[PDB]
């Protein structure tokens, strides 16, 4: 089990962002419909590895262009999420992205004020 | 000397919308008599001179009515929404675009501004698709999509959008919307601070009756709550629900006016009591 | 053999590049829309010369549907010289089948090619300034054109949009007339300085025998044209045509041409060819 | 109380970017004095409903302007905050937003290196 | 401890945009290879304080502009992140910043699939 | 009643309309300025021109502040056909309170009524150069406008800042100088291209006869304006203000007016109707 | 021949902030001096033409003081700053953007550039605020806000911005401003790589006695010790906290000179040594 228990994780993924558009399609088709993202900028130096974006070389301090995909699923999920990132925005080249598990103690629908399982539910994932 | 003084008067009112974006549904009682006609073009002209920037968006019902019965095809409503076949559909763009559409630019045009009159199909200005009750109502349309670009360089060189309300899909199949709709939504678009609806009542009564009992102003909870309650009814709920959906998109406040009203434009906006319903965001 | 065919589209280069960038005026005649399949078939060729880098302009006309509602509403026609003679009611009928039917139709089949248009009538933006024809009295609301305004249509094309041109507009008062659609064609390439007009209709260009669809003139100048107009040879609809031809080439205009709009991809042939596809006139 | 306990929670709210002034206006009335707020893009794709922005439509995987606001505070006044943020924000509309509650463990002041309560609390909430 | 117990936390510091070069070096310095950035606005009114940004002044309600920075480590480091981050963003005046720590469950590589310690770390720190 | 004063608002719109986009040079005289409230109805005025469409840009002047300061400091004052002579010591004081004093009150005045103004000396992007003029041995440091430039105006106002003028100036090796607010608003309107030259001043307009404020002449040309000065009809500070409008005339600005600064919107009462409210000179 | 084979030598300093804005606050004895004055002028020339972006900003107490005491209205300060009523301030105004703003204006454009002579009530640049000691003070401000708009045009056609500091609150009053606090808050505003600040001593002295303790370079938390330990008193503790308040807010260096020696500015940019005190963020 994820150390912190909790009823809901968000999944933080810091990933290439020309691989969105596949990301959010492939999660669309396992049940995920609920996806928030934004633009960021990060580095992850490894060693004395340098990094390619926008044909240009990127090495320690130098921040490079990203996107932040937050997907807020009950526990049983978490996997299935991780792994649909993996698959579609891999690349196999150094730079593909960090994701991150956090515990999320609850969630409200601001329309209705339904809260926690009911809340999460969107009425159209198997 | 009188009318410089007023002039005067009226500064903070023509400083306080400088800029912003106004969108105006026309129809009605103010579409039927050529003196309240004359009143909202100069309406419409004069905030354009005085640095808003108003958009005008019409419909045109008794003119459809008219041709529909001199080719003994004669209208059928459901629920205040024509039902529109492909014929009548051909009648209903031939209408409000070549006729009314046209009657406006030009008065306009001679009112020492100058318009220009777009459909939907128009720089794709709209995308429309089925509407729920499609399969009663045949080619009647939502707004799938709005596409504003066309309306930048247009007001930028400060013509006068003049909008006719039909559109197509994306295969290009021509559909009959609802002005309101599409005013509701063409606020939406531009981000504007106001949509202001002309109707034949003085606005959005308390009591269905008597129209003494006009709400001045009132917020997207209070309205919303005059429909379940049914204070509000028949061919007012399908405006407030427009606003509703406007003002939900960003729009600042959506106001239902009284056509009626000689000058109701100008009341509307030059004055604090205005000419009916303000609903606020 | 797909060896073979991409070949042959590497030899439309020179023709591609020989009038790139080049304003051309397509004016569709009414007569010339006898089918869905060949309406669409011209937006096709109209489209093509876009993308292919040329910057065309589409005036239409629309004399066989506004007729067709004229008999359903049971209103009289006439015509004198190739014009309609054009009471009250029938202005408001021609303005709604032109603009209300025709250029959306026109606007929409473009739209639905993987181009965007912009239909306008003579009231829009200004565009063209109407003013009554000395015989008023025998033609009624038929206008001429007494300016083009052409300003409305720089930020429409520079913004990537082909106009579609209805052949509607008013005075100065707001009274609205009735101008041909070749008249307009011809004042607005005039307006546009552009290379050329180009007008598609039901013939395969002037005839020097209307009742012979072989006697074709294949190219004529403005001395011959005139001639056929004194001589009688041209007549109804082909008057105005022919005359569009000459007041727009007369104020700049490099080249005019009458095509039949019926053959298939005549347009394409017209530009993209040695022969041309119809009647070129020239100075 | 919140299944992860912590002396701290972080609010997550993603609402409508037209409601921030009126949220955070309401907000600063009850003593919330701190406040985050950044662009974002999301879904949230419930059964086949349709989203309106723009005057257009939005279904499924297609994103949808929105803005994210990240509010920390103690245990006891993350009710205040979910149900001020819910009154200033919902139109009642689909798309209106999601709420998430999230564990904070320590909060810290960089001009003076308070921590903990003294870092979260800010001199005129009442 | 940090009262949510984890394996790793998450430290999102909300500082002044012009000082995110300078942390960021110093955080390489001490094996930190791991850095994510984004543009936010924001708000901290202590009291009557006012703040200043580009030469104005901002009170309560007004939101400025900030940069949002955000290190995920192994709990053992959380401290030098803290410190380092301080020492790197303080000027002394209002509107220095807030730290905020938040558990996190879990990390993955993308790239490899590596999962908790080995994706956290990064092969030059020490 | 609200129903009769929102439609006599729309009747001004014809008044509106006319000079729309047209670039206004309005003179607010010193001697005009006599009260605050006064000046905070004619900067409301003035931005009033503003957000209806027109183009107005401010030319003041200040010769009772002026007087004022020179009373306080001991300084003898005199003045020959409407100019100060100027010598060293009134130079800067002239400067200051014109620049210090009025300009900033103005430009304060217009930011506080819903409008930004920008206050400039001819000094301020070289917008004016000065040169002495031919009795320099008798006026002192009294200038004439040898150029203007005004480039400094075009981003200014392409920026929707209301610029406001003060009449002091150098020459090319920068020595300071006195020139009338009457002919630096004449000449700056002959710069711009302006259709309007307006100059707010202390009486009804041009009067016939100095001492009676009833014989307004209400237009006159500038054969009849040339006549009154050589018959000493006109004198003083009206000598400067009548030879701007003449001036700026010959230049190619269209009309040119002398009215009442303290009559309440007079400005407005000149622009928005037929009669006006003092002198217009015609060419 | 020497004087090219310098300009040569000079390359890689006239390199380095090209196209960086320069903000740079002038008074004390290098006003009261023609020598110094026309050598600023130069200087701030000289910048300009060779690619810097600089801004001018000044005060000018000496002029002041004289006027008052001709209208037998005598100054009151109190810690450095001007006790400032109705009366006073109109002096102030007069004084500051009348005489000394137009006459460095009109020394710049003799100098063949184009200088722009502008006051916070132009183009709203400033909004003042009643200082915190204002009960004593009167109309003396804090900067509630900048508005650099207006500088943007007139940079971008190569006019030299020279600045009076005096403003007006929101309601229309007129307020007296530390001519420092502007030209920090300036550079804040412009995001600008350098504040300097022309000074009547050699810069910070390690001891308030002797001028051979020069302190050439320290940072924010340096100096700030030097205020609580008291190695800095005097007129000298307004200076150093106006660099730090407008270094907190991103300004890269700002710098604390002697206005006293000939080409400070040039000194101060062109040579490694610098002129005085460089404070770093
Ligand atoms: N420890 C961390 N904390 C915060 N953000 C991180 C961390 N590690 C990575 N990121 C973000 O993820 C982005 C991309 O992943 P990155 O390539 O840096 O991972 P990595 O561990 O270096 O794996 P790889 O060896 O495949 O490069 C970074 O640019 C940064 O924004
Ligand atoms: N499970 C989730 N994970 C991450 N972000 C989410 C999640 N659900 C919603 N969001 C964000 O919140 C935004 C708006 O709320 P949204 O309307 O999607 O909620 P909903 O559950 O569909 O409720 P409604 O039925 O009112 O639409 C989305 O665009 C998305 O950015
Ligand atoms: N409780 C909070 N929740 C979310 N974000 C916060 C909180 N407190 C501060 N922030 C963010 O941190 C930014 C800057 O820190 P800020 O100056 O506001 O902290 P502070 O407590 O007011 O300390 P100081 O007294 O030094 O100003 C704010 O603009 C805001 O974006
Ligand atoms: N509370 C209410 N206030 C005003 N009108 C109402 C209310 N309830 C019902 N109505 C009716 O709704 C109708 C809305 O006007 P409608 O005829 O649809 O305008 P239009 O024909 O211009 O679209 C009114 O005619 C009115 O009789
Ligand atoms: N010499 C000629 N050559 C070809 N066509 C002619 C000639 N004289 C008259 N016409 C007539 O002119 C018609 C074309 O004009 P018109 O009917 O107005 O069609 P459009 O819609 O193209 O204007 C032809 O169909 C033909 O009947
Ligand atoms: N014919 C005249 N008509 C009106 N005013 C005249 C005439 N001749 C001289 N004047 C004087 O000229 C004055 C206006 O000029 P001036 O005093 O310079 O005021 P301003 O500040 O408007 O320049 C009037 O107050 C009046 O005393
Ligand atoms: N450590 C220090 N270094 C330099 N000057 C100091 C120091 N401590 C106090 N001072 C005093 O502060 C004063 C600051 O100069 P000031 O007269 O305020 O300049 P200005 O008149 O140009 O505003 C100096 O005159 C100096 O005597
Ligand atoms: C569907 C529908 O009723 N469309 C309208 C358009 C006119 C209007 O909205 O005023 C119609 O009358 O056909
Ligand atoms: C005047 C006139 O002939 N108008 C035309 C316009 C249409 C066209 O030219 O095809 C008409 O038929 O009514
Ligand atoms: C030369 C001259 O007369 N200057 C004027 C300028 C001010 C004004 O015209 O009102 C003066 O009074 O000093
Ligand atoms: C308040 C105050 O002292 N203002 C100054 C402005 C001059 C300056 O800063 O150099 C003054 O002397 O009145
Ligand atoms: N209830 C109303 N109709 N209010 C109208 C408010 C009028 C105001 N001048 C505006 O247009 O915003
Ligand atoms: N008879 C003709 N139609 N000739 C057409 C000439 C073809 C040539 N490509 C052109 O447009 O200029
Ligand atoms: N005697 C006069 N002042 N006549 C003024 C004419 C008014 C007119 N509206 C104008 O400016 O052109
Ligand atoms: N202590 C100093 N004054 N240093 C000045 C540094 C000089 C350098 N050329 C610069 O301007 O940045
Ligand atoms: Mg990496
Ligand atoms: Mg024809
Ligand atoms: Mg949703
Ligand atoms: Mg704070
Ligand atoms: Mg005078």
């Amino acid at each position: 089990d994820y150390i912190p228990d909790s009823k809901f994780y968000k999944v933080e993924a810091i990933v290439r962002p020309w691989r969105i558009q596949q990301v959010s399609s492939a999660l669309l088709k396992i049940g995920i419909r609920g996806v928030t993202v934004s633009d960021v900028r990060g580095f992850g130096a490894q060693g004395g590895s340098t990094e390619r974006h926008g044909g240009s070389e990127f090495s320690e301090d130098k921040f490079v262009a990203k996107v932040k995909m937050e997907i807020v699923v009950k526990k049983d999920q978490v996997e299935s999420v991780i792994n649909t990132i993996i698959e579609g925005a891999r690349t196999g080249e150094i730079g593909d992205g960090k994701i991150f598990v956090l515990p999320v103690s609850d969630v409200i629908r601001v329309r209705t004020g339904e809260r926690g399982e009911k809340a999460e539910k969107m009425t159209g994932d198997m | 000397d009188y009318r410089v003084e007023i002039l005067s008067e009226s500064l903070p009112f023509i400083q306080k919308f400088r800029g912003k974006t106004i969108v105006v549904k026309y129809g009605g009682a103010a579409m039927t008599s050529p003196e309240l006609k004359s009143s909202v073009v100069s309406d419409l002209v004069l905030l354009a001179c005085v640095g808003l920037r108003p958009i005008l968006v019409h419909g045109g019902g008794p003119d459809i009515n008219r041709y529909l019965k001199q080719l003994n095809i004669p209208a059928e409503f459901r629920d205040g929404l024509r039902v529109t076949d492909a014929t009548t559909m051909e009648i209903v763009s031939m209408v409000l675009v070549g006729k009314v559409n046209k009657n406006l630019v030009s008065l306009i045009n001679a009112a020492g501004a100058t318009a220009v009159g777009l459909s939907g199909h128009d720089g794709r200005l709209l995308t429309a698709r089925p509407v729920p009750n499609s399969a009663q109502l045949g080619f009647v349309g939502e707004v799938a999509r709005v596409d504003p670009s066309v309306l930048r360089p247009l007001v930028d060189y400060g013509y006068i959008p003049v909008i006719a309300s039909v559109a197509a899909d994306d295969s290009g199949q021509a559909y009959n919307i609802n002005a309101d709709t599409v005013a509701g939504e063409l606020a939406a678009a531009l981000g504007a601070e106001k949509l202001i609806l002309l109707t034949d009542v003085a606005g959005i009564l308390e009591n269905k009756e008597d129209p003494s009992s006009l709400i001045k102003e009132i917020d997207i909870k209070g309205v919303k709550k005059m429909i379940e309650d049914g204070k509000v009814a028949g061919g007012m709920i399908p405006k407030v629900k427009c606003c509703i959906r406007s003002l939900a998109q960003g729009v600042k406040t959506a106001s239902i006016i009284d056509g009626r009203r000689q000058h109701s434009l100008l009341h509307e906006i030059m004055s604090d009591e205005g000419a009916g319903t303000m609903i606020t965001g």
